[PDB]
RNA sequence: AACCUUACCAAAUCUUGACAUCCUUUGACAACUCUAGAGAUAGAGCCUUCCGGACAAAGUGACAGGUGGUGCAU
RNA sequence: GUUGGGCACUCUAAGUUGACUGCCGGUGACAAACCGGAGGAAGGUGGGGAUGACGUCAAAUCAUCAUGCCCCUUAUGAUUUGGGCUACACACGUGCUACAAUGGACAAUACAAAGGGCAGCGAAACCGCGAGGUCAAGCAAAUCCCAUAAAGUUGUUCUCAGUUCGGAUUGUAGUCUGCAACUCGACUACAUGAAGCUGGAAUCGCUAGUAAUCGUAGAUCAGCAUGCUACGGUGAAUACGUUCC
C-alpha cells in the first residue's frame, strides 16, 4: 500500500505508482524525484525509508479519492445548471461536440436497434 | 476568450447590465449575444436569450459565470 | 489469357554465409521492407542453432527443408477434382520456406529467434507444424492418386 | 593516381575514384561499414571487384549524396564498375556478362489521379 | 470525352495568346486583359474578328487583332481605332494602343466561319447547306481538313441531335498538326444552338 | 575574389525566347565591352496546378496544368556606361522581364 | 442570389475574416485559385483558350 | 460550413430595390466622431466641395432581380 | 565550401547523339513476323503520362456558366442578427488508430526528394514541462526561411498479462487564430484509461522499384486535413498454365 491502495509487487516503481487512480507516469518520475529513489527498483525489494519518502511526496497530491469527488461533483454541478454538457451528461453522449450519427458508442454504449 | 487577452462580452449588454446594476431587477433583459461570457454580476438577473426561434428565459447564479449564456438556450429540440 | 512463363526474379547470396536460401527467407520473413530486422532475426536463430544442435547452422538448416520441403502438391480441375501433379523443385523451395515461417510465427512461444530455431530444429528432427503439412499433403495427394 | 567514374540509383550521385590501396572504402570521410548498417550492402559493393579478382588491390574515397543507404551503395558499385574501365578495359566483359555497369533503370513512380499510389486504386464495392 | 485540340497544342506549336510575365500583380493584370478581351462586344459581330494577342511590357499594352474587315475597324481615315483607345483607357488606366493586321481568305478561319453560320441560322437558314457550303468552299481555298458540327434544338425540334460532316484529314491526335478550332452559339428562339469547327491547313513546325 | 559587377536574371515562361534574349544581350555587352560570364540556367520550378475535369461530380477524373518558369542568369563583369546604357535600352520583349542589380 | 452575394464580396465588410473570395467573371464561390482569383471550370476555359500566361498540361 | 460562405430556418426590416441602362435636379465622393438598437439601419456634428467630363447622391418609369421548375426543351 | 582558387567531378538547362528489329544466327510462303545473340546505359510500343474513335446509358449537371418555355415581382426578390447544414433508436460505404515482442518507452547517431514564401516564410538567442510568446536577422530565391525527415542503426528496460499494447471517453489548467471558439476550431500539459487478443457469411487492391510500410510538401486556408493532389526512403513473394468464374 501506498495512498490507502496496493501496488504490484513485480511492476517497477515508475509504473507501479500509476495504478492509483490520479497518479500518471509524468507525476510517478516527478515523485521519484522529489523522493529521490531509483526507477529501476521494485516496491518487493524498497525498504521503509524510500517508501516514506514516497508516501511523504504523495501525501501533497490530490489522489484515490478527492480526485473522484472533483470529477462527480463538477458533472454534478454542470448537470444542476441546465447547461449543455450537463444535458449530455444526463442522456449518455458525447460532451466535446462530437457527431452522433455515427461513431459514438463508447457514451451511446453497444448497438441497440 | 479560453486566452490571455481576458474574457468575452458584448458592450451592449455589458452596458443594460450596468443600468440594471440598481439592483430592483424589474425587468427581463433581451439578447441575441449567445457568444458573451458571464460575470458574477449577473447573479439574481433574469436573461431572454435567443436560441433561433425563441427569447428563453434563463435564470443565473453562481455556478453560471464561468460559462456562456448559449449554454442555456437548446437550438436543436430532439425527441 | 496469359502468354508464357515470365522470367524470375534472382538474389545475391550473404556473405555471413554463402547461400541463396537465407536470402529467400530473408525476404520472406520481411514484413513491410524491414530488412534488417529480418536478417537479425535470422541470424540469432542461426547462432541458436548452433547452440541447441551442435553442429554447422547450414547443415541443420538445409536437413530442415529436405524434411519440409515436398516433393508432391495437389491442383484442382474438372464436378471439381482435385488432382496430384510432379512439383516444380523451385516451388519445393518456396513452399517449403513459406510453411517454416507461418508456422513459426504461429508457435506461439516467446520470441521469434526462438521459434525459428525450434522449428527448424523440429523440422530436422522430422517433427512440427511444417512437416505436419507435409504430412497432410502427401496424404491427401495419395488419396487421390487415382486421378493423375 | 586515380580512375574516376559517377554511379547513380533512384535519386542518388556517387562520383567516386579508385587510388591504389588494400580495399577500404571511406564515405565523406566515414568508414564504410559505419556509415552503412548492413555486410550485405558491402558484398554487393565489393561485388565487382568479386567477379573481376581485383579485390585487395584498391583504396577508395567517396562524395555521396541523394536517396537512402541501399541506393547509394549500390549508386557506388555502379561508379566502382564504371571506374575501373578506366582501369582495365579488358574487365569489359566480365562486367557486361555479369551485370555490373548497367544504370538500373528503375525510379519510383508517380502517383496517378483517382488511385492513392501509382497503382493502388480505392477499395471497390459495388456498394 | 474529347478535348480543345488548342489546349492541347498550347506551348507546343501555338503561343498563348497573352504574352506577359507578372509574380504579384499577376491576377489583376489577368482580369485586366479579360475586361479588355470583352470590351470586344463593341465590335464582335461587325468587325468578323478571329482572334486577340495582347502583350504587355513596360507600361503599355501592344495589343493585335486579327479580322477580316480591317476598314469597319478603322474607319474612313484611322479615328474609328483612336475612337477605341480612348474608350479603352477609361478602363485600362495604362499606355493602351491598338494592332490590326489582316487574315485573308477569311472563310478558312474557325471562329469567323463558325460566328459567319451561327448569324445565318440565327438569320433561319438550313444548317445542313449552311455546313456543306462551308465545307465546299474551304476545301476549294485551300484546306487540308474541314470538320463541322452543329448541336441543339434543329429544324425547331422538340428533341435534339447533333450532325457533322468533314472532308480531308483533321487528324485532332497529332501534334505536328496546327488544326485551329472555335465554338459559336447562336440564339435561337427554341433555344442555344451550338457550332464547331476543325480546320486543318496544312504542316509547317515553328519550331 | 571580388570584382564590379551588372547582374541580371531573365524569367519567362518558355525557353526560346529567354535564349534568343539572352544572346542577344551578350553579344551587346562583349560589343561594348567583353569578359561577361556567359549564362547561368537556374532550376527552372513549376507549378504544378490540378483540377477536376467536370463540372458537378466525377472527382476521380482529374486535369494538371503547369507553368515552368525558366530562370536564366547572366553576370556582366565589365562595367562601362556604354553597356549599363545598350543594357538598358533594350527592354524586350513582352514575354522575359529582367532584373538589374548595381 | 448570386449577383447580390457578387454586390456583397465585392464590397468591404464590418469585420475582415468574414472577407472571401469567388471568382470574378463567374461568382462560383468554391475552390477558387488566387494567384489567379478564377475558379477551377473558368480556369479550365482560359487555359484552353490560351488567353492564361504560361499555363499548358503537364507530363 | 464558428460569422461570412449559406441557398435553409426565426425575427427585425426594404419595395426602381443589394446589381446594371436611360432621363431630371444638383453635386467632386468619402472618411472621422457621438446617440439608440442585436446590428443592418435612423438621428446627429459633419466635409464629403466641381475633378463639356467626371463623382456621387435624390426623384421617377421603363426596368431590374430569382441557387424557383423543367438536364425528358438546349 | 567558410575564403582563396578552379569549373575537374556533381548539379542545373538549352542544343544534340542513341533504340531504329538498326546488325548477326536460325525458323518461316525470301514476305510479314517470330526465337536467340553481340553491341549498347537501356532491346523489341525501354518505364510511366497526356492523347479517349462513330456512338450507348432520353446517364449527370438549368445550383460554374449561358439559355427557350413556365412561374414570383409588397415577393418564390434583397439586408442584418442568431441558429441550422456538426441532430441520432439504427443500416451501409470509404479511410485512420489499434489489437502487440519483426513490438512499447527512453539516450546517441545517419541517408532524401519535391514544393511553397511580402506585410509572407520567420534563423538565432531568451522565457515556458509543452502548445507557444518577446526581441529580431536574412529572404521577392539554387543565397534566407518553412526544415532536426521518419521508418533505421546501436544501446538500456519491459516479459506475453487487457499489460509500460491500445488511446477512445471524460474532467481540469492552457496556447494560437479570429469581432466572437457553448451551440461548433485545432494544438498542448496533467489525470482517468473504453471496446479491442487479428475478425462470420462474404469480399477488395496489386505482376516491380509494384503491393506493404515510413515520414515530407503543396492547393484551398485568418484558424482547422485521419481526406485530395504531388514527393521521395526501405522493399517483397508469385505469376506452372487457361482446367474453371
Ligand atoms: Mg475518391
Ligand atoms: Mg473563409
Ligand atoms: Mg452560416
Ligand atoms: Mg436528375
Ligand atoms: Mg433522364
Ligand atoms: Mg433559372
Ligand atoms: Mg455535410
Ligand atoms: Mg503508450
Ligand atoms: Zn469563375
Amino acid at each position: 500500500r501506498i495512498a490507502g491502495v496496493d501496488i504490484p509487487r513485480e511492476k517497477r516503481v515508475v509504473i507501479s505508482l500509476t495504478y492509483i487512480y490520479g497518479i500518471g507516469t509524468s507525476t510517478a518520475q516527478k515523485i521519484l524525484e522529489e523522493a529521490n529513489v531509483s526507477a529501476d527498483t521494485r516496491v518487493k525489494d524498497l525498504t521503509d525509508d524510500e517508501l516514506g519518502r514516497i508516501r511523504e511526496v504523495v501525501d501533497g497530491y490530490k489522489v484515490e479519492g478527492d480526485l473522484r469527488r472533483e470529477t462527480n461533483l463538477n458533472i454534478k454541478r454542470l448537470m444542476e445548471i441546465s447547461s449543455y454538457r450537463g444535458i449530455r451528461h444526463r442522456r449518455g453522449l458525447p460532451v466535446r461536440g462530437q457527431k452522433t450519427k455515427n461513431n459514438a458508442r463508447t457514451r451511446k454504449g453497444p448497438v441497440k436497434t | 476568450r479560453s486566452i490571455k487577452k481576458g474574457p468575452f462580452v458584448d458592450e451592449h449588454l455589458m452596458k443594460k447590465v450596468e443600468a440594471q446594476e440598481g439592483s430592483e431587477k424589474k425587468q427581463v433583459i433581451k439578447t441575441w449575444s449567445r457568444r458573451s461570457t458571464i460575470f458574477p454580476n449577473f447573479i439574481g438577473h433574469t436573461f431572454a436569450v435567443y436560441d433561433g426561434r425563441k427569447h428563453v428565459p434563463v435564470y443565473v447564479t453562481e455556478d453560471m459565470v464561468g460559462h456562456k449564456l448559449g449554454e442555456f438556450a437548446p437550438t436543436r429540440t430532439f425527441k | 489469357p496469359r502468354k508464357g512463363s515470365v522470367p524470375k526474379r534472382d538474389v545475391l547470396p550473404d556473405p555471413i554465409h554463402n547461400s541463396k536460401l537465407v536470402t529467400k527467407l530473408i525476404n520472406k520473413i520481411m514484413l513491410d521492407g524491414k530488412r534488417g530486422t529480418a536478417q537479425r532475426i535470422l541470424y540469432s536463430a542461426f547462432d541458436l542453432v548452433e547452440q541447441r544442435s551442435g553442429r554447422d547452422a547450414l547443415e541443420v538448416f538445409e536437413e530442415a527443408i529436405n524434411n519440409i520441403m515436398p516433393v508432391l502438391e495437389v491442383k484442382a480441375r474438372r464436378s471439381n477434382y482435385q488432382v496430384p501433379v510432379e512439383v516444380r523443385p523451385e516451388r519445393r523451395t518456396t513452399l517449403g520456406l513459406r510453411w517454416l515461417v507461418n508456422y513459426a510465427r504461429l508457435r506461439g512461444e516467446k520470441t521469434m529467434e526462438d521459434r525459428l530455431a525450434n522449428e527448424i530444429l523440429d523440422a530436422a528432427n522430422n517433427t512440427g507444424g511444417a512437416v505436419k503439412k507435409r504430412e497432410d499433403t502427401h496424404k491427401m495427394a495419395e488419396a487421390n492418386k487415382a486421378f493423375a | 593516381v586515380e580512375y574516376r567514374g559517377t554511379g547513380r540509383r533512384k535519386n542518388s550521385v556517387a562520383r567516386v575514384r579508385l587510388v591504389p590501396g588494400e580495399g577500404n572504402i571511406t564515405v565523406n570521410n566515414r568508414d564504410v561499414r559505419e556509415y552503412l548498417p548492413f555486410e550485405s550492402l558491402i558484398l554487393d559493393l565489393n561485388q565487382p571487384f568479386d567477379v573481376t579478382e581485383t579485390k585487395g588491390n584498391y583504396d577508395v574515397l567517396v562524395n555521396v549524396h541523394g536517396g537512402g543507404f541501399t541506393g547509394q551503395a549500390q549508386a557506388i558499385r555502379h561508379g566502382i564498375a564504371r571506374a575501373l574501365l578506366e582501369a582495365d578495359p579488358e574487365y569489359r566483359g566480365s562486367l557486361k556478362r555479369a551485370g555490373l555497369l548497367t544504370r538500373d533503370p528503375r525510379m519510383k513512380e508517380r502517383k496517378k489521379p483517382g488511385l492513392k499510389a501509382a497503382r493502388r486504386s480505392p477499395q471497390f464495392s459495388k456498394r | 470525352q474529347k478535348i480543345n485540340p488548342i489546349g492541347l497544342r498550347v506551348g507546343i506549336i501555338r503561343d498563348w495568346e497573352a504574352k506577359w510575365y507578372a509574380e504579384k500583380d499577376f491576377a489583376s493584370l489577368l482580369h485586366e486583359d479579360l475586361k479588355i478581351r470583352k470590351f470586344i462586344d463593341n465590335e464582335l459581330k461587325e468587325a468578323s474578328v478571329s482572334h486577340v494577342e495582347i502583350e504587355r511590357a513596360a507600361n503599355r499594352i501592344n495589343i493585335a487583332i486579327h479580322t477580316g474587315k480591317p476598314g469597319m475597324v478603322i474607319g474612313k481615315g484611322g479615328s474609328e481605332i483612336e475612337k477605341l483607345r480612348n474608350k479603352l483607357n477609361a478602363l485600362t488606366d495604362k499606355k493602351v494602343h491598338i494592332n490590326v493586321i489582316e487574315i485573308k481568305k477569311v472563310d478558312l478561319d474557325a471562329r469567323l466561319v463558325a460566328e459567319n453560320i451561327a448569324r445565318q441560322l440565327e438569320n433561319r437558314a438550313s444548317f445542313r447547306r449552311v455546313q456543306k457550303q462551308a465545307i465546299t468552299r474551304a476545301m476549294k481555298l485551300g484546306a487540308k481538313g474541314i470538320k463541322t458540327q452543329v448541336s441543339g434544338r434543329l429544324g425547331g425540334a422538340d428533341i435534339a441531335r447533333a450532325e457533322q460532316y468533314s472532308e480531308g484529314t483533321v487528324p485532332l491526335h497529332t501534334l505536328r498538326a496546327d488544326i485551329d478550332y472555335a465554338h459559336a452559339e447562336a440564339d435561337t428562339t427554341y433555344g442555344k444552338l451550338g457550332v464547331k469547327v476543325w480546320i486543318y491547313r496544312g504542316e509547317v513546325l515553328p519550331t | 575574389m571580388a570584382k564590379q559587377k551588372i547582374r541580371i536574371r531573365l524569367k519567362a515562361y518558355d525557353h526560346r525566347v529567354i535564349d534568343q534574349s539572352a544572346e542577344k544581350i551578350v553579344e551587346t555587352a562583349k560589343r561594348s565591352g567583353a569578359d561577361v560570364s556567359g549564362p547561368i540556367p537556374l532550376p527552372t520550378e513549376k507549378s504544378v496546378y490540378t483540377i477536376i475535369r467536370a463540372v458537378h461530380k466525377y472527382k476521380d477524373s482529374r486535369e494538371q496544368f503547369e507553368q515552368r518558369t525558366h530562370k536564366r542568369l547572366i553576370d556582366i563583369v565589365n562595367p562601362t556606361p556604354k553597356t549599363v546604357d545598350a543594357l538598358m535600352g533594350l527592354n524586350l520583349p513582352s514575354g522575359v522581364d529582367i532584373e538589374i542589380k548595381l | 442570389a448570386k449577383t447580390s452575394m457578387v454586390a456583397k464580396q465585392q464590397k468591404k465588410q464590418k469585420y475582415a475574416v468574414r472577407e472571401y473570395t469567388r471568382c470574378e467573371r463567374c461568382g462560383r464561390p468554391h475552390s477558387v485559385y488566387r494567384k489567379f482569383k478564377l475558379c477551377r471550370i473558368c480556369f479550365r476555359e482560359l487555359a484552353y483558350k490560351g488567353q492564361i500566361p504560361g499555363v499548358r498540361k503537364s507530363w
